């Protein structure tokens, strides 16, 4: 309970993190001080209780796994720019 | 696929 503070930046498996709904890029993410975006993995939703697509807010999570990946085509699910390097997130329910 | 079409890992 003492350990449990919110991750901001250069996540590590175990890290409690703050996963928030980016309406703008159509996908959860990690609250970060990156200026890279941190995107929840979609293996990851059904876990989390949250779903694809007045989705949840917000959701503490637990990280499992970090994915360094690029955009290679201008339209992606993502909604960045074709070339943008952002990563892609496991993690579990915090509870 | 369109997955792997539109991003990958680096």
């Amino acid at each position: 309970r003492h350990s449990e503070k919110i991750a901001i930046r250069d996540f590590q498996v175990g890290d409690l993190v703050l996963i928030i709904l980016d309406e703008r890029h159509d996908n959860y993410v990690l609250f970060t001080v990156s200026p890279t975006l941190y995107f929840l993995h979609s293996e990851s939703l059904p876990a989390l209780d949250l779903k694809p697509g007045s989705r949840r807010p917000w959701v503490l999570g637990k990280v499992m796994e970090k994915e360094y990946c690029q955009a290679k085509k201008a339209q992606n699910r993502f909604k960045v720019p074709l070339g943008t390097k952002f990563y892609r997130v496991k993690a579990v329910s915090w509870n | 696929s369109g997955t792997s079409s539109e991003f990958e890992v680096v």
